[PDB]
RNA sequence: GCCGAAGAGGAGAAAGGUUCCAUGUGAACGGCACUUGCACAUGGGUAAGCCGAUCCUAAGGGAAGGGGUAACCCCGGCGCGAUCACGCGCAUCCCCGAAAGGGAAUCGGGUUAAGAUUCCCGAGCCGGGUGUGGCGGUUGACGGCGACGUGAAGUCCGGAGACGCCGGCGGGGGCCUCGGGAAGAGUUAUCUUUUCUGCUUAACGGCCUGCCAACCCUGGAAACGGUUCAGCCGGAGGUAGGUCCAGUGGCCGGAAGAGCACACGUCGCGCGGUGUCCGGUGCGCCCCCGGCGGCCCAUGAAAAUCCGGAGGACCGAGUACCGUCACGCCCGGUCGUACUCAUAACCGCAUCAGGUCUCCAAGGUGAACAGCCUCUGGCCAAUGGAACAAUGUAGGCAAGGGAAGUCGGCAAAACGGAUCCGUAACUUCGGGAAAAGGAUUGGCUCUGAGGACUGGGCUCGGGGGUCCCGGCCCCGAACCC
RNA sequence: UGCCUGAGCGGGGCGAAGCCAGAGGAAACUCUGGUGGAGGCUCGAAGCGAUACUGACGUGCAAAUCGUUCGUCUGACUUGGG
């Protein structure tokens, strides 16, 4: 076997997961406003990943 | 492996240290497949050494 | 070390299907012809009659009968050619005279 | 007989557990294919069953339509003879 | 396909049908190999 | 100490979805501490001609008339030659549908923090696709009684792939085991030493003593002979014997003075030794494999692919025609591969005592269950501390009585393996039955009894008979000068 | 519930087909030893099920769980995927 391999969820998959990162240090700053606490960003644990 | 030694050269073989359940330690069936294949070696070896004949050597290996 | 006219390996065979065996090595391709996948090798009996169908090795095949085929038509050749030689005598009778 | 006093051929197949009317007959119906039959065609004690209705001959390997548990029966060769005769009448 | 793969009963490690053998650390035709019995419950 | 078919070993399917590795932290989490982490942050990792996807086809999702239904929706020429360019032949179509049915090809060693049969190093092979030469051959192959072994368009027929259940012999393998006993390790209030690891090497180009089954071979000519575990087989010619075919994850031997450590001995290199050790037991019929018999009111997939029988039109001149060897080459163009796979990575709102699939049934004693083990290997679960009362939950044992207790002998205790002896009523004679009942059992030692090979008392009658060394003549004769 | 296609069932016990020997009968077929092994068969492992404490738990580990007991376990069986 492969590791489930269709490239098409795969991806996909890969694109939600560099997606959930932290906002980038500079967008805090000049800025508009916010207690920028991002928040589209997924956990191992908890909650369910979605398509 | 000093166990199978103190097999080697009997032992506990009175009834009660003996134990697994009655042919289970040995079918006797196991004790025929070494029966009938010698039995069948021997009258083998018997008619190339000469001893009997075609007609005896029928009776007895239906016997 | 000959070359060569020396022993190996194309096809007898067992009794689970039609009748058989008897096929020949001419033959090697990849292999002797015998018991395998995809089959890689070659069998033929020559030829114009034990009545090969031959079926193909490398396998567990069943050649229809050496013998078998060329008496069936040997005694298919010996049944036609009386059945013949009597429709030519029962020919020759009823155009001559009767029925 | 050998250890049996009443008759079996199948009966162990019941056990005690099963019953009685039926038993007369089941014996009686499987253990009749059971029966080596001669091939009509060889002679040799071949004939086996392969399927419901197909008997086997081991030694030529001439198989066969026939009934379910029998190679034979009175009804095909009734059958058979009744045709041989009209085709003789006809020939006449 | 029916054949799996063989799995050694000493290291336990995975190593074909075609493979005569185990390898995974100098099991180097140890030939203590089972095929997967081709799939259950 | 605990884990032992995995209450906690190895490899994986699904599913998760980066949880992996590393470094740096510690507000939140972890039902507590935390320097830690599967929490936080930042970086980094997954590499295929030969693993899998992929191609095939199976319940079926069906695309394709016509027609109901407004409608949604639902039932039911092409192909090939052919080079000059052009014509010829046929029947039920075409995709999806299994990453665990079927299937073209790879192993061993090494290396990474993290990949790995994936890269490397060595070696091999495949598939697909153009040239080359060795020659094996030439009015399309010799040999061997035979079996059988060592061209090519129009046109038909087809195996393998490819197949149920039960029982179950045979080959042999890795095991388990023992000893000769290397090499090197344990360890002795007090010994004999024994005990322990350990002796290990591919895939595969080449050889095989080549089993069983079929030999309607040949050859022989049984009316009783051969033979099985069992059924059986035979005069539609048995057994001998001259033959064949013919397996394997299987003998040999080569791949291979190719190979990394195993261990000790060495700063590092090296060198030695192990890797060119011997022999065997135990139905362990285990997994692979080849046969047989039995069985079904029940009959056990298909195609891709691999591959040949034929039956043949045409073509065979110093010209010209094919197909194994060898060989040379290119291509090999797609996707996936990390990690968990669970009393922490899945589903269940949770780091949930639940649920959730395959292989490892060969780890050692004892195979009656259960226990204990060990060089695999793995672990000490997210709470401790100090006492220990009653109450309670898990639980043992209680004199003498023996169910008086309780709906209810409920529970629990009690019996227990196994051999020998013996075994009632009734019964559809299968059973009832392990009825009942009663007796044996240790520690230990020897005997009896069960394997393969070779040989086995006195007299008469049947069938068959070898080597070594030395010297010498004339001839032939691989080789050297 | 069906269909397709895979996979799983330690070990042991009992002993149906019918045939050998030994033996009987003119035959029919019978007796005794013995072999082989049939089964929605028995005792039971993986696996399935879920009887009893009417226990433990009952703001649980759990929106039906735990321990011990008990039934089935080659079949009208169990079970993965499609």
């Amino acid at each position: 076997m492969p590791s489930h391999k269709t490239f098409r969820i795969k991806q996909k998959l890969a694109k939600k997961q560099r997606q959930n990162r932290p906002i980038p240090y500079w967008i805090r700053m000049r800025t508009d406003n916010t207690i920028r606490y991002n928040a589209k960003r997924r956990h191992w644990r908890r909650t369910k990943l979605g398509f | 492996r000093r166990a199978h030694e103190a097999k080697q050269k009997g032992r506990h073989s009175g009834y009660g240290k003996r134990r697994g359940t009655r042919e289970a330690r040995l079918p006797t069936k196991i004790l025929w497949m070494r029966r009938m294949r010698v039995l069948r070696r021997l009258l083998r070896k018997y008619r190339e050494a000469k001893k009997i004949d075609k007609h005896m050597y029928h009776d007895m290996y239906l016997k | 070390m000959v070359k060569f006219l020396k022993p190996g390996k194309a096809v007898i065979l067992l009794q689970g299907r039609f009748a058989g065996r008897k096929a020949v090595i001419v033959r090697v391709f990849e292999e002797g012809t015998r018991d395998r996948p995809y089959g890689h090798c070659l069998v033929a009996g020559l030829a114009k009659y034990p009545k090969k169908v031959i079926r193909k090795d490398s396998a567990k095949k069943t050649a229809k009968k050496s013998r078998v085929k060329c008496f069936l038509k040997l005694v298919n050749f010996t049944h036609l050619m009386p059945t013949r030689y009597t429709l030519d005598v029962d020919l020759k009778e009823v155009a001559a005279g009767p029925d | 007989m050998t250890k049996r006093t009443k008759k079996a051929g199948i009966v162990g197949k019941y056990g005690t557990r099963y019953g009685a009317s039926l038993r007369k007959q089941i014996k009686k119906m499987e253990v009749s294919q059971h029966s080596k039959y001669f091939c009509e065609f060889c002679g040799k004690f071949a004939v086996k069953r392969k399927a419901v209705g197909i008997w086997g001959c081991k030694d030529c390997g001439k198989v066969k339509a026939g009934g379910a548990y029998t190679m034979n029966t009175a009804s095909a060769v009734t059958v058979r003879s009744t045709i041989r005769r009209l085709r003789e009448q006809t020939e006449a | 396909y029916n054949q799996d793969k063989m799995i050694c009963r000493k290291c336990y490690a995975r190593l074909h049908p075609r493979a005569v053998n185990c390898r995974k650390k100098k099991c180097g035709h140890s030939n203590q190999l089972r095929p997967k019995k081709k799939i259950k419950n």
